[PDB]
DNA sequence: CCAGTCCGTTAAGGATTGCGCCACAT
DNA sequence: GATGTGGCGCAATCCTTAACGGACTG
């Protein structure tokens, strides 16, 4: 129920067109940032896993010295 | 050949053959100087002949090649091509060695395969045929391609 | 080229489908990747907690140890 | 030339992408 | 109201890979 040859339509379109360009770059940008975060987290988690293991090792060792106490 | 065949000659021979046939090559070479009767039939029989199908292989075609090779073996290609209207030996041979032979596996490319390749190409270079010597089920064409666009 | 040519019609239909495919796939990747970050993020928190526990416990014990009478 | 092999290079088509109109969400 | 998002169909472009066209060997 509106005119597509309008000069106002023309500007509305350009407003949106500019907006879509923004939305898509942003997305492309985010999807990128996520993809990188996925790598680093994978790195980090591997690192933590080692710490936990090393910590659980030092803990057991210590736990034994206790029990091996002359009494 | 004598020299490179022009668009005219090609055309002139096509029209000549249409009228006179596939037998009168002594006359047809009278219209095309610089072209012996032998070269004329070869330019047509092996190129211009509009019946030379050079498109995709129907399951029909593929299956027929299988049977024949199955029975007589991967050789005598020219003879096998007589069973595939429109195709010639070379095609039949390639099709079979590259897509029809069971041994050829369609499996995806693994890190090992991808390795021996990166490995060997550094050594032997573009000796596709040789590199394939080290690949259980890969034709030189596959390997060659893989590299070309994969290993940039 | 003339758009009425049946050659065009098919070409388009062929590419349309191919488009909807690339896009339907890209969305799938983008989504599956999003999950991995969630998972890994959960995991990281879970691991950082355990590392907090053990570390504390260890420290607390080392203490009780060097504090032993004799 | 034939009958086999190799290999670089193509090219028909699917796979990507950017663009703009649009309906609908924030 | 205004600006943001997700679909969709084009149409130019890119990439993959069958198999084409030369060059070689016996
Ligand atoms: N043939």
């Amino acid at each position: 129920t509106v005119d597509k040859h309008s000069d106002e339509y023309k500007i509305r379109r350009e407003r949106n067109n500019i907006a879509v360009r923004k939305s898509r770059d942003k997305a492309k940008m985010r999807n990128l940032e996520t993809q990188h975060k996925v790598l680093e987290l994978t790195a980090e988690n591997e690192r933590l896993q080692k710490k936990v293991e090393q910590l659980s090792r030092e803990l057991s060792t210590l736990r034994n010295l206790f029990k091996q106490l002359p009494e | 050949g004598k020299t490179r065949w022009t668009r005219e000659e090609d055309e002139k021979l096509k029209k000549l053959v249409e009228q006179n046939g596939t037998d009168d090559w002594k006359v047809i070479a009278n219209y095309l100087p610089n072209r012996t009767d032998v070269q004329c039939q070869h330019r047509w029989q092996k190129v211009l002949n509009p019946e030379l199908i050079k498109g995709p292989w129907t399951k029909e075609e593929d299956q027929r090649v299988i049977k024949l090779v199955q029975k007589y073996g991967p050789k005598r290609w020219s003879v096998i091509a007589k069973h595939l209207k429109g195709r010639i030996g070379k095609q039949c041979r390639e099709r079979w060695h590259n897509h029809l032979n069971p041994e050829v596996k369609k499996t995806s490319w693994t890190e090992e395969e991808d390795r021996i390749i990166y490995q060997a190409h550094k050594r032997l270079g573009n000796r596709w045929a040789e590199i394939a010597k080290l690949l259980p089920g890969r034709t030189d064409n596959a390997i060659k391609n893989h590299w070309n666009s994969t290993m940039r």
